[PDB]
């Protein structure tokens, strides 16, 4: 077409602990 | 509502054993990383317990 922490790693984090905890 | 329930993994995440940190190889040792998980597989592991 003619057109503080990082929010990766916290992001990446919290992902892995939701899933660790609420997945199924 | 959810059914089966794999309880092990939510044990280990609450307390805070479970973290990229705590599986990490330590650098420079032999001593193994603060969590590891065993084998019911081997032959003789009962025999040891």
């Amino acid at each position: 077409v003619k057109s503080s922490l990082e929010l990766i790693p916290l992001t990446a984090r919290m992902v892995m602990a939701h899933l660790v905890n609420h997945l199924g | 509502p959810a059914q089966e329930f794999q309880t092990a993994r939510l044990f280990l995440s609450h307390f805070g054993f479970l973290s990229l940190e705590a599986l990490k190889e330590p650098a420079n040792s032999r001593l193994p990383p603060h969590l590891i998980a065993l084998d019911s597989t081997i032959p003789g592991f009962f025999d040891d317990i």
